[PDB]
């Protein structure tokens, strides 16, 4: 048969999701960002492709930050990123009111995978065009 | 909250020519039991910002989690989070009237009362109270409970009108604000002894004395108080 990339959610005869790999196609023509873990912390960098000088120079921020202690970027479609730090926002606001400690970095990154992963069961929601590296220090390095 | 269970007393608070200062003592009573010292009862917003609370300890715990989760957000996307774009004592003041407003209409009251003590960013001064009812107002001192009938007294001798304020210098205001929590000591049976101040100043930073203690007691005259009237031996 054929038409299995044409839904979400849909798994084609050798066991693919073809719409998860296009919005990684989608991940691939976004600018490059990479994330270093040290010995007692990690860093994060990305590169701002300047299309014009009219653009403002040290504006137009791409990292975000979760909580306090959480780095977060990302390359690809820039606005499912900005959904994607939005939901994991909610989510390490509401682990800090229920369990007092901020979120633990595995915890946050158990939450963000759950809501990607949830946004491929369903052909009625577009998977992520985002790929995302975060992280950063809590009780455990 | 429909009743108040563990509450804290009056917090006292005054402007002065460059800033502004505020005081509340460490006590978390249990109706009148004096249960739980050490309750920390100025919480700092940032470094121009001090939220001082009285009232059930509980709503002030919720109130101290709400200005945590404010500073946070405020950060978020924010590169001049510590600049120009930081928390001002007005926007943390509008936030909690309003919390307080929409609680009191919902009939669920935040069973406190708070003064938001502060700097502006252009150097003005922000003394501001709100209560459980909502009822919002600002005024050269600030007090809560005991201290708005016995500390504001001795704090408007010393700041009665605005024009007062530019010549206030820090260390009258400061005196005068320990001389109201001794009075408060002396007459409230609901205060404690140690107590914590927080100034607020536009040249300096936010400094925050902690552990302070009510000194200069005079109980001397007492030994020579002899029965109810008639007594005397």
């Amino acid at each position: 048969g054929t038409g299995y990339d044409l839904s979400n959610s849909v798994f084609s005869p050798d066991g693919r999701n073809f719409q998860v790999e296009y919005a990684v196609k989608a991940v691939e023509n976004g600018t490059t960002s990479i994330g270093i873990k040290c010995n007692d912390g990690v860093v994060f960098a990305v590169e701002k492709l300047i299309t014009s000088k009219l653009l403002v120079p040290q504006k137009n921020v791409k990292i975000q930050v979760v909580d306090r202690h959480i780095g977060c970027v990302y390359s690809g479609l820039i606005p499912d990123g900005r959904h994607l730090v939005n939901r994991g926002r909610e989510e390490a606001a509401s682990f800090k009111k229920l369990y007092k400690t901020p979120i633990p970095i595995p915890a946050f990154a158990d939450r963000l995978g759950q809501y990607v992963q949830a946004h491929t069961l369903y052909n009625s929601v577009r998977p992520f065009g985002v790929s995302t590296i975060f992280g950063g220090v809590d009780k455990n390095g | 909250t429909q009743q108040p269970i563990v509450t804290g007393t009056s917090v006292i608070s005054m402007k002065y020519d460059n800033g502004v200062i505020i005081a509340a003592d460490n006590l978390g009573s249990y109706g009148s039991l004096l249960r739980f010292n050490g309750v920390e009862r100025l919480i700092p917003v940032g470094d121009n910002t001090v939220v001082g609370i009285s009232g059930d300890i509980s709503d002030m715990q919720h109130i101290e989690r709400l200005l945590k989760d404010l500073v946070t957000e405020n950060a978020y996307d924010n590169p001049l989070a510590d600049a120009e774009e930081a928390l001002e004592p007005s926007y943390i003041f509008e936030y909690l009237a309003t919390v307080m407003y929409q609680r009191r209409s919902k009939m669920n009251p935040l069973w406190n009362a708070i003064i938001v003590a502060g700097v502006q960013s252009n150097g003005d001064q922000f003394l501001r109270y709100v209560n459980l009812l909502g009822v919002t107002y600002s005024s050269p001192t600030l007090a809560t409970g005991f201290g708005a009938h016995m500390a504001n007294p001795l704090l408007r001798k010393v700041v009665d009108r605005e024009s007062d304020i530019p010549k206030t210098t820090v260390q009258v205001a400061e005196e005068a604000i320990v001389n109201a929590m001794r009075v408060l000591y002396y007459r409230d049976a609901r205060s404690s002894r140690n107590f914590s101040l927080a100034i607020i100043d536009k040249n300096t930073g936010l400094t925050f004395k902690k552990n302070l203690q009510v000194e200069n007691m005079k109980w001397d005259f007492a030994k020579d108080i002899k029965g109810y009237g008639t007594q005397k031996i």
